[PDB]
RNA sequence: GCUCGUAGUUGAACCU
RNA sequence: AGCAUUCGCCAAGGAUGUUUUCAUUAAUCAGGAACGAUUAGGGAUCGGACGGCGUUUAUUUUUGACCCGUUCGGCACCUUACGAUAAAUCAAAAUGUUUG
């Protein structure tokens, strides 16, 4: 996982090379910190709102 | 005590950083945030029910 | 210094249209000329010279 | 959203752009995309 | 002629803050810039500079930033009417500061009454 | 693509400004704090989302760095030095219970797996290594000519 | 003249006199030169350094040979790194100071960054064309400047 | 129609 | 306002580059006068300077035409506005809705 400087966390593979899957809102402004849980289901996003 | 609704902080968020200043005093820990459960996030509606 | 070279060309076109005092784009690239001789002569004037 | 798609686009023309100079400036083996991130190692 | 260096450099701090740089360039420097970099620098409004002479001055900032302030008439203020200034500049008092000349320096405004100075308002930033 | 939901939500009521630092506790899941622009900290817990468990202003600026230790205890790092927080505790602490400030202006912090270590990333170009409940000051390490941050 | 010499400054002057007789091939700076003042301070520890001053407008006299010539001092003299430096009597005085200690590479530009608080650090780089000794050297040019002037700089080949 | 231009207006930084 | 054959002469002027200097001389306009801070880059346009993992001039060195890169300086197109705002005007009417 990736948090971009702009609206978007950029969900990669290993592997990959280009982007498994991209979120983003209009209520998330700037994403700075994104961590996995421990399981590796879900991702935890913190941004600038 | 003022109350803020869920919508109404929704409705700020969804307008862009422009208004970042009126989120930032929306967000006044001081308040009651008064969690609504209904689909829209619509304001106006969440306010007359 | 720079102030011969300003007399050189201001005189040097002075002396063109006294050979031919119908060249009025020219007469008014002498009053160019003659207005930098009013503002460089005004300043370096003011300095003592 | 809006502004990340033209601003992504933006990025694939502007690289087509230093792509195709690039491949003129050399045109007047090569060296990997992968190895073109390391710029120096030191001791 | 813009001899506003500060004005200028403001300009580069707003603009290049709305469109999402995240490092400025402002070749034309000064001390009241630097040291109004301090001040934002203190607050953690700017990330980082780093002047590197011919005085470029480069600005890591962080993005936050909401609008820095453009006051050319450097008005002298008393301490005691200094509420109603910080109040006619800020949108909120809690949030940004106004940056005072003062004899004792250059700093913010509740800097300035943990010093007991009154001053000149040149800046606001929030 | 057609049930590509991929949002739950949001916890709670979130900060006020923005969140510029948070962290996980590798030994639990559920332990999730996260430093705003203000200072304040906040630990959540994933089961119970709608409120915050534990709340402090703990700096002034920013928190920089935020971890937990491997007891339960957390580190925060801001401009303003590095504090350790008990966020778990019967009588609820809002005061710090240790800080450090010899070093410099920290700009991240990280812990270790097993034994209870932790370093942090100065702003001397450093490291710091702090070995818990029997260091004053850490170990610094660092590149010998190195300058920036 | 200024000074009263001490026993290793007519040792730095014993090696000018070495170096106008059983010596080179050259002397256009050996000639006529005399004491003039000199200071010696480790490079943290370990070994120190050795450094003399200069009168002032003859810098370019200086610049009559400075190539090999401290590289005649290193050998015949104690193994340790030898400097020039223009003693005056403050923004170009230190500025020239440090383009004193750095003699053959002139400085390309100062970058004095600061930190996330009122924390700031001085670091100029140099240029790259010549780096074989300068990076042995490096250390002793920044804290020698730091032992004579005080204030705090680093130096270093831009990237 | 445009241009030069004066009073005026605003006057680079740098130096306990 | 305008500027269209060739050639000569007369002076200006622009642009580039320099290893050039009195060093504030600067910037905008009442009084008056002659003539009628970035957008965000891409692809093209020339006017230079530098370089060539290329042809041709060339009997081979100059040299020039073509192709490429950097680079400035301008005349316009296109989208997004970085925004605006009085709209019909826009890479400027961007700075008249958190005005300094
Ligand atoms: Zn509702």
């Amino acid at each position: 996982v990736s948090g971009s400087y702009d609206r978007t966390i950029r969900l990669w593979r290993r592997d990959a090379g280009h982007s498994r899957d991209v979120y983003h809102t209009k209520r998330m402004q700037r994403v700075f910190r994104t961590m996995w849980t421990m399981d590796s289901k879900y991702i935890l996003t913190g941004s600038d709102d | 005590n003022i109350i803020i609704t869920s919508c109404v902080m929704a409705e700020l968020e969804k307008l862009g950083p422009r208004y970042r200043v009126a989120l930032m005093i929306a967000r006044d820990e001081r308040w009651q945030r008064l969690t609504c459960d209904h689909k829209g996030t619509y304001a106006d509606d969440c306010i007359v029910d | 210094e720079d102030l011969y070279f300003l007399i050189k060309k201001a005189v040097a076109v002075r002396k063109h249209l006294e050979r031919n005092r119908k060249d009025k784009d020219s007469k008014f690239r002498l009053i160019l000329i003659e207005s930098r001789i009013h503002r460089l002569a005004r300043y370096y004037k003011t300095v003592g010279v | 959203p809006k502004v990340v798609k033209k601003a992504t686009e933006i990025k694939r023309e502007e690289l087509a752009a230093i792509k195709r100079r690039e491949e003129n400036e050399r045109k007047h083996k090569r060296k990997s995309e992968r190895e073109k991130a390391v710029l120096v190692k030191q001791q | 002629v813009r001899t506003s260096v500060l004005h200028d450099a403001l300009n580069s701090i707003n603009n290049a803050e709305k469109m999402g740089k995240r490092q400025v360039m402002i070749r034309p420097s000064s001390k009241v810039i630097v040291k109004f970099l301090q001040v934002m620098q203190r607050h953690g409004y700017i990330g980082e500079f780093e002047e590197v002479d011919n005085g470029k001055i480069v600005v890591q900032l962080n993005g936050r930033l909401n609008k820095c302030g453009v006051i050319s008439p450097r008005y002298n203020v008393r301490l005691a009417e200094l509420e109603k200034w910080v109040t006619k500049l800020l949108p909120a008092r809690q949030f940004g500061y106004v940056i005072l000349t003062t004899s004792a320096g250059i700093m913010d405004h509740e800097e300035a009454r943990r010093k007991h100075v009154a001053g000149k308002i040149i800046g606001f930033f929030y | 693509r057609m049930f590509a939901k991929p949002f739950l939500g949001q916890l709670g009521n979130g900060h006020v400004q923005g969140v510029y630092s948070m962290c996980k506790d590798k030994n639990s899941l559920n332990c999730i704090a996260s430093g705003s622009g203000d200072g304040v900290v906040k630990v959540w817990d994933l089961t119970t989302r709608d409120e915050e468990t534990w709340r402090v202003a703990a700096h002034n600026n920013i928190v920089k760095g935020l971890t937990f230790t491997n007891d339960k205890k957390l580190l925060s790092c801001a401009t303003d030095g590095i504090k350790l927080w008990d966020p778990y505790a019967s009588p609820s602490n809002t005061t710090p219970i240790a800080t450090w400030q010899e070093g410099g202006p920290y700009t991240s912090l990280s812990f270790h797996r097993s034994a209870n270590t932790f370093a942090a990333s100065s702003g001397q170009g450093c490291i710091r290594i702090w070995d818990l409940e029997h260091s004053t000051a850490g170990q610094a390490i660092q590149w010998p000519s190195f300058v920036d941050t | 003249s200024r000074q009263n010499p001490s026993d290793l400054e007519r040792a730095i002057a014993g090696a000018l006199y070495d170096l106008e007789t059983n010596t080179a091939d050259l002397k256009a700076a050996l000639r006529p030169l005399q004491f003039v003042s000199a200071r010696e301070i480790e490079v943290g520890h370990g070994k120190k350094a050795i450094v003399i001053f200069v009168p002032v407008p003859a810098l370019q006299g200086f610049h009559r040979v400075q190539q090999r010539l401290t590289r005649e001092l290193e050998k015949k003299f104690s193994d340790r790194h030898v400097l020039i430096l223009a003693a005056r009597r403050l923004t170009a005085v230190h500025d020239a100071i440090l383009t004193d200690l750095v003699y053959p590479v002139e400085i390309v530009g100062k970058r004095l960054r600061t930190k996330e608080d009122g924390s700031k650090v001085l670091k100029v780089i140099l240029d790259e064309k010549e780096r074989g000794g300068v990076d042995y050297r490096l250390d002793t040019y920044s804290e020698v400047y730091r032992r004579l002037t005080g204030r705090n700089v680093t130096f270093e080949f831009p990237q």
